[PDB]
């Protein structure tokens, strides 16, 4: 498999600072193959940052992606109250598809 | 709308056998590559199995891949599951993923069938 | 992977093939199904006959296994289609070779007029304006009557001309020495045989573009309104070019097919390479137009008729343009080294996708090590044998049977129309399109899907029947109709192609026991 080790799961983040957590890959991920996932409290996941640098359907632009082939990153400009809530990264490239670990993205 | 609707989830004995059903509308669901991905009770969100727009091509996940099987209905737009050999660390709650293309990912998720094994 | 293909069909086909094909149907009205045909055809079929090779392990004849063994043949076609494309790609860069090697001398041959090959109908051009029309440029007459040695018709070949077999000698002996028995372009693809013929190409636009009188000459290539599109000789035309260019009736690109990973991202670099193709015919009928804008503000005669109307185009507007560049010698001598290197990467990889397609057809057959060399020289020497029948006086003749008939023509039209029917109403475009999902990643559009469904389909089945029913000869500098007997071998040559198809059908069917129904329906399931 690839095993997709990810930032500290639990980090409680102020409402309007700018904060980010990472993604690190055991093997290469060809940048257009790897996603960002949100799942609320609870609730679906659903999809959040597609190709690590795009943004799916109703997400804000306060949030971006950068990196490639091994690390990749998710950045927050400014977090409001409706981000409380766990982040995977996932890559799609290898048929064995897996997600990352947990970022419960918590509150102060 | 694009909603995908899940069912088939209980409690079942360790070794059992139980079929999911991920029912789809809002979208051609013959033209979509289906996936079941499960997440763990401590919230380890983990991939299981997709099947591809036409059935042919089926993946499953290295811990899942000879007791797994994944099977579609295009006819009435149902996913399914298949289960067997069903042990202790499988109790997850299982989501049916649209991923078409692989740049896009599972774009839209359905809801949780929370399958437990005593 | 796109480095052995960028120089695998930007080749002689823009640079040579478009320029006269455009000038032979007027110009502006050449570019309509030009373009008609590479968005709704030609990138189509080029994605479609890369991802055939990539999905099946092996390319060519073969890959028509696992997708429709029924229709098993159309990598026949290919076949046929490669090897006669050989034989006349080859006598184009033996061409380029008399005039590489007649470039050497300070003064160049088709400079001027006092030569000993040049009638007394001959002024050079600066003169031909101050005297007041049945008479030749020294480049025309030079092409025709010392690298052609023209004669009355193709019934007329004359004797076999010499050092033009010595020409075509040295370039199959370089293709032979190159392919199996060394290396093709390994490490000189970088900073060289890459970026040269592309700077050479922009030195000639920016010569030809600064030329006097060129503006004339973009109009004619940009103006649709002459050579009217009601005559089907133009839609052929473009649908070959494009069909040619690309190489995409010929089994090369599904033969660099297999040679490319499962889950490999090839979307972005076919539109990227089909693009690129196409801005490279685009600039270099910039170029040559420009040129011939030139020629006819000199000359003072019109555009139409100012070079030949056929196959020496590249070889009388360009070597006219490298007449008016300061030094000569030097540029025409990287000009024609240019035309060679195009040349010889496309040929390198039409012969060696030839070869593969035809080791993956008979293997072990014909041993690997001893007997694959062998086979090398005997294509070489089989190809080189049926290319001297283009050496001769009348071979510019032989060569424009070819260049029409043979691998550009309805059998391009049939290959591509076959392959698009073939995966669209039997394999099926979601099948197809699943598994384009499974390796790219994304199932293809409705630009694909409804292109090898319908756009291509309707277009070379209306080609195919409009350069039927209102048919027109095949003309040689619009001045030569060809005999009936040529006429009926060029139709031969299409159709030892074309009925690459409906033989295999035949044997299929013949070859396997059963119903007619359960028959086809065996034959018609991949492998
Ligand atoms: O267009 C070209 O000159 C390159 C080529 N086309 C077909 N085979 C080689
Ligand atoms: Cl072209
Ligand atoms: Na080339
Ligand atoms: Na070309």
């Amino acid at each position: 498999e690839n095993v997709l080790t990810q930032s500290p799961a639990i980090m409680s983040t102020s409402p309007g600072e700018k904060v980010t957590m990472t993604c690190r890959a055991s093997s290469s991920v060809g940048s257009s193959y790897l996603h960002w996932y949100q799942q609320k409290s609870g609730a679906s996941p659903k999809l959040w940052i597609y190709s690590t640098s795009n943004l799916a359907s109703g997400v804000p632009a306060r949030f971006s992606g950068s990196g490639s082939g091994t690390s990749y990153s998710l950045t927050i400009s400014s977090v409001e109250a409706e981000d409380a809530a766990t982040y995977y990264c996932q890559q799609f490239s290898g048929y064995p598809l897996t997600f990352g670990s947990g970022t419960k993205l918590e509150m102060k | 709308e694009v909603q995908l609707v899940e069912s088939g989830g209980g409690l079942v004995k360790p070794g059992g056998s139980l079929k999911l059903s991920c029912a789809a509308s809002g979208f051609t669901f013959s033209s979509y590559a289906m996936s079941w991905v499960r997440q763990s009770p401590e919230k380890r969100l983990e991939w299981v199995a997709e099947i591809s727009s036409g059935g042919r091509y089926i993946y499953y996940s290295d811990t899942v891949t000879g007791r797994f099987t994944i099977s579609r209905d295009n006819a009435r737009n149902i996913l399914h599951l298949e289960m067997s050999s069903l042990r202790s660390e499988d109790t997850a709650m299982y989501y049916c993923a649209r991923g078409e293309v692989r740049q896009r990912g599972f774009d839209y998720w359905g809801q949780g069938t929370t399958l437990t094994v005593s | 992977f796109v480095l052995s293909v960028a120089g695998g069909f930007v080749g002689l086909g823009n640079v040579w093939r478009f320029p006269y094909l455009c000038y032979k149907n007027g110009g502006g009205a050449f570019l309509i199904p030009y373009f008609i045909f590479l968005f709704g055809s030609g990138l189509p079929v080029f994605f479609l006959e890369v991802i055939i090779g990539q999905y099946t392990s092996e390319g060519g004849i073969t890959c028509w296994e696992k997708i429709c063994p029924l229709f098993s043949g159309i990598g026949y076609a290919s076949i046929v289609i490669v090897s006669l494309l050989n034989v006349y790609y080859i006598v184009i860069l033996a061409w380029a070779t008399y005039y590489l090697f007649h470039s050497f001398q300070k003064d160049l041959p088709w400079a001027h007029c006092n030569h000993s090959w040049n009638t007394p109908q001959c002024m050079e051009d600066t003169l031909r304006r101050n005297e007041s029309a049945n008479f030749t440029s020294p480049v025309i007459e030079f092409w025709e009557r010392n690298v052609l040695s023209l004669s009355s018709g193709i019934d007329n070949p004359g004797s076999l001309k010499w050092d033009l077999a010595l020409c075509l000698l040295l370039v199959w002996l370089v293709c032979f020495f190159c392919i199996w028995k060394g290396v093709r372009s390994t490490g000189k693809v970088v900073y060289f045989t890459a970026t040269f013929p592309f700077a050479m190409l922009l030195v000639l636009l920016v010569r030809g573009l600064t030329l006097p009188g060129a503006g004339e000459g973009i109009k004619f290539y940009l103006y649709p309104d002459i050579s009217r599109l009601g005559d089907p000789q133009v839609w052929i035309d473009a649908g070959t070019q494009i069909f040619f260019s690309y190489a995409i009736c010929l089994g090369a690109m599904t033969s660099l097919g297999s040679y490319n990973k499962y889950k490999y991202n090839s979307y972005r670099d076919c539109m990227l390479l089909g693009c690129l193709n196409s801005g490279t015919s685009f600039v270099s009928g910039f170029a040559i137009f420009s040129i011939l804008g030139f020629m006819a503000q000199e000359q003072g005669v019109d555009i139409a008729d100012v070079a030949e109307s056929g196959p020496g185009l590249a070889f009388i507007a360009y070597p006219k343009a490298v007449t008016m560049m300061p030094l000569p010698t030097f540029w025409s001598i990287l000009f024609f080294i240019m035309l060679l290197l195009l040349g010889l990467d496309s040929q390198f990889v039409e012969v060696e996708g030839q070869i593969t397609s035809l080791v993956d057809l008979y293997p072990s057959f014909l041993r690997k090590g001893y007997r694959r060399e062998i086979f090398i020289a005997i294509l070489c020497s089989i190809s080189y044998l049926l290319g001297l029948t283009m050496v001769t006086e009348g071979g510019m003749y032989v060569f424009q049977l070819f260049d029409y008939y043979a691998a550009s023509g309805v059998c391009l039209l049939w290959v591509a129309f076959f392959e698009c029917f073939v995966i669209a109403w039997i394999y099926g475009v979601n099948r197809f399109s699943e598994d384009i999902r499974d390796m790219i990643g994304y199932r293809p559009g409705p630009w694909m899907k409804y292109s090898w469904a319908v756009i291509t389909p309707a277009l070379c089945v209306g080609c195919f029947v409009f350069s039927l029913v209102k048919y027109v000869p095949l003309t040689y500098n619009k001045v030569y109709r060809y005999p009936d007997w040529a006429i009926g071998l060029g139709w031969g040559l299409a159709l030892s192609s074309m009925l690459c198809i409906p033989l295999v059908i035949v044997i299929l069917l013949c070859r396997t026991e059963g119903p007619l129904r359960v028959r086809i329906k065996y034959l018609i399931t991949p492998r």
